[PDB]
């Protein structure tokens, strides 16, 4: 129901494809914009005019899993094993407080866990990323 | 036919670890060239259709500090990435580097990638490059450069 | 004019450690393409004489389990080869690569490399990637993949 | 159009540490070739006028000695160097490598370069490979080795 | 005495050229197939229709020595010093059997020795690439 408009004859607007589809031939005056659902491996998760579906990538890293494969209307979604999170190429462990530092916020499988100081009364000591201060 | 040799704008580098587009290079001095591209903070947009041969070479470098650690795992790696236009999607046409460990034994550090490969553009698509640890990159026009010349039509 | 961008064939990686053959990979997919050349078994045979730029991209990737040895010292190595038609004959083209030590103390490990080559080819000719360590290869389109354009005539 | 691709010759290589020219290649034997260009002793001179592609790949290797030091920290470079003609000047188009610590608890050290860009050159200028370390130098056609063809005119 | 045939006027038959030497010039109906000695640095090793000879390579590794010079009817040959064989770049040592193993095949210059535990009544106990099993 989205439209966009092409021309040759006379400039008309015609209907975008859907996602799961790629654009094989443009809207003639005769006809409707035609739409081919996406080949194996690839997909398209909006109303678009391009002509071909996006690539399926990338692979899954070493130490993560498929959370969501892949489907004509998503791509492949992976996540890192529990106690990790996604840096550049590897899922790294989330960082370990100091003795004397303890964690305040988790660690998300795409973020790593924040430190910080305790406040006055406080004193952790303890190498653990998995532990707040303690009084 | 359209081809383009950025180099790497010294003045404006991120000083961060994780990745971030590289969105300040050079188009109109030494050997930084362009034509029939256009660029805007990072991005070189398409112009005219064709497969193009685009290429990148990035170098790090650090000087250890009197007093360093024992030792620095990172990650030195480079991205190619192109976006489309006929539909919002971003992807890694190459990607290069290696793990390194800088630690403080060695005073100085040098590591330099190199990606080429052979793609077909549309005009409106553009070419990014991303990095890790962009504060350790070299500032030289022979260092940290990307280009991009149109070798056939479509 | 001819070209050719072939992508790693994930499914189909052998699991050893000396030298070997490359024997698949994609050519209609991603960014995977192929013109007025052929591809059979991971072996790109030239269908127009030309002088052709070959390129190759090679990514290593490796995670230590728990408990890793002190020390793996691994030969990381790509060989670019061509296999001339009128007389049963293989020669290294290009090669690159580099000695490297994926020990236990650093937890991941990567390196990828780049070769670049102008070359003369004739209509019969084959071209195919041989590297050590597949076992360790990165299956990523981004990360190992080889091609070929035609730039002159002979 | 003018190309050319020159292997190293191992005849003629220097045997020191700091930067040198590598002042000898072949032009007509394996793969190397060249046609409407002309070289004198490492100098690649270019007669016609154009948007060359140019590109350079150096491979190091060593052998540690029975009871070799503990460490070794080498800078293994490669500079592409361009003289201008119409003005006496030397520049660097191009430079790569990385540091490294070839100890002698590693028998065998490979690490290959490779840098690849896209310039304009005029008739007259020439083209020349620095690099350090030269000893280290692996003398085979597909390791180190440095070329450039035409691909538009100016 | 070996026949292959191209054309132009009329297809025709004729001899390759021999080991040694390279085609210059195709048979015509007059003139027979044109073979040349190979120039310096380069060799054939068979009935070929090329018209360019091979070059001799690669050049000798760090520890290896040329048991074969090249010549125009072969290619440089070269092996590995003794008690080490070619893998990949470099002439690696034999593989050492460590205690309570023995090798039980030797180390070509172009293989690697292959181990193997020794049957019941059997203790080598010697980390050693050049001994058995002892009783
Ligand atoms: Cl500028
Ligand atoms: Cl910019
Ligand atoms: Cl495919
Ligand atoms: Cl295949
Ligand atoms: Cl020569
Ligand atoms: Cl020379």
């Amino acid at each position: 129901y989205l439209h966009y408009d092409p021309e040759t004859g006379h400039q008309l607007l015609c209907d975008k494809c859907a996602p799961g589809t790629y654009l094989k031939q443009h809207c003639t005056v005769r006809r409707k914009t035609l739409c081919v659902p996406c080949p194996d491996h690839s997909y398209t998760d909006s109303w678009h005019t391009s002509d071909e579906c996006v690539y399926c990538s990338p692979v899954c890293k070493e130490l993560q899993s498929v959370k969501q494969e892949c489907n004509r209307t998503h791509n492949r979604v992976c996540e890192c094993e529990e106690g990790r999170y996604l840096e550049i190429e590897f899922c790294l462990k989330h960082r370990s407080c100091p003795p004397g530092s303890g964690v305040v916020q988790a660690g998300t499988p795409e973020r790593n866990t924040v430190c910080k100081k305790c406040p006055d009364g406080f004193f952790s000591g303890e190498t653990s990323s998995k532990a707040p201060c303690i009084k | 036919q359209p081809f383009a040799h950025l180099t790497i704008n010294a003045a404006s580098i991120p000083s961060g670890s994780h990745k971030v587009t590289l969105s300040s290079w050079y188009h109109d001095r030494g050997w930084a060239k362009i034509s029939n591209m256009t660029l805007s903070n990072g991005k070189l947009r398409v112009n005219q259709d064709g497969f193009y041969y685009l290429y990148a070479n990035i170098c790090f470098r650090h000087h250890e500090t009197s007093g360093s650690v024992p030792t620095d795992y990172l990650q030195l790696m480079v991205y190619v990435v192109k976006t489309s236009i006929k539909i919002p999607s971003s992807h890694n046409l190459m990607k290069g580097g290696s793990t390194k460990n800088w630690s403080g034994n060695s005073e100085f550090h040098f590591y330099s990638i190199n990606v080429g490969g052979f793609f077909k553009l549309r005009a409106g698509e553009e070419i990014s490059i991303q990095v890790s640890n962009p504060s350790l990159l070299d500032p030289d026009q022979d260092a940290t450069y990307f280009g991009a010349f149109k070798v056939q039509d479509i």
